[PDB]
C-alpha cells in the first residue's frame, strides 16, 4: 500500500493508426504499449499527443489485451459501438475531454457488471469531423449495450438534447441505429 | 472486481 501499484481489472493495450494508402488497413494499425495499473496508464497518457493534436486520418484505440481493435476479432464481430460524432468546434472544446473520460470509463470498469461487455474504445481524428466510440462485444445484449450507453452519456455530461447511437459492426462493415440514448 | 472512481483516477495523474 505504501509501495504497491494500483492494479486494474484488465490489462489494456493502446494502438495507433496512421493512414498509408500503400498498405492494408490492418498493417497501419500498430501497438504502442500495454499497462495493467493506474500508474502505468498515466505514465503512458502523459507522454503521448492529445487527440486534438494528431494529424487528420489518425486513430487511438484502447482495447483489452487479447482483443484486436478491428471488427474481424472474435470478440468484436458480433458487437457494435456507441458513437459520438463531433463537429469541428468540438475538437477545441470537447475531443480531449471526452476521450480521457472514455479511457477512465474503461480502465475504472465504470459500467458495473456490464464492463465485461466492453471491448475497447476508439478516437478517429478526421478533417470532416472527429469521432469517439466504445465497442461492446454483442449487439444483441440489449441490457448490457443500453446500460453502457446510459452511463457513458452521463459520464460525458451530454445534455438530453444530444442523442447518440449504437450501430452493430455487421451493419457498419456492410448506417442504422440499433439503439439510441 | 476492481473498480475505480473518476476522482481517484484523476488524483493519481501526477
Ligand atoms: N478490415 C477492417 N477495416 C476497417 C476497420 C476494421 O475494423 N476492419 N475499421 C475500423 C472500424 C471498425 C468498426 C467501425 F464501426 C468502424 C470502423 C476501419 N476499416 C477500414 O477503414 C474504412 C474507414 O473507416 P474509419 O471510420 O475507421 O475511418 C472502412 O470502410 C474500412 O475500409
Amino acid at each position: 500500500e505504501h509501495y504497491i501499484k494500483h492494479p486494474l481489472q484488465n490489462r489494456w493495450a493502446l494502438w495507433f493508426f496512421k493512414n498509408d494508402k500503400s498498405k492494408t488497413w490492418q498493417a497501419n494499425l500498430r501497438l504502442i504499449s500495454k499497462f495493467d495499473t493506474v500508474e502505468d496508464f498515466w505514465a503512458l497518457y502523459n507522454h503521448i499527443q492529445l487527440s486534438s493534436n494528431l494529424m487528420p486520418g489518425c486513430d487511438y484505440s484502447l482495447f483489452k489485451d487479447g482483443i484486436e481493435p478491428m471488427w474481424e476479432d472474435e470478440k468484436n464481430k458480433r458487437g457494435g459501438r456507441w458513437l459520438i460524432t463531433l463537429n469541428k468546434q468540438q475538437r477545441r472544446s470537447d475531443l480531449d475531454r471526452f476521450w480521457l473520460e472514455t479511457l477512465l470509463c474503461l480502465i475504472g470498469e465504470s459500467f458495473d457488471d456490464y464492463s465485461d461487455d466492453v471491448c475497447g474504445a476508439v478516437v478517429n481524428v478526421r478533417a470532416k469531423g472527429d469521432k469517439i466510440a466504445i465497442w461492446t462485444t454483442e449487439c444483441e445484449n440489449r441490457e448490457a449495450v443500453t446500460h453502457i450507453g446510459r452511463v457513458y452519456k452521463e459520464r460525458l455530461g451530454l445534455p438530453p438534447k444530444i442523442v447518440i447511437g449504437y450501430q452493430s459492426h455487421a451493419d457498419t462493415a456492410t448506417t442504422k441505429n440499433r439503439f439510441v440514448v | 472486481r476492481i473498480i475505480y472512481d473518476r476522482k481517484f483516477l484523476m488524483e493519481c495523474r501526477n
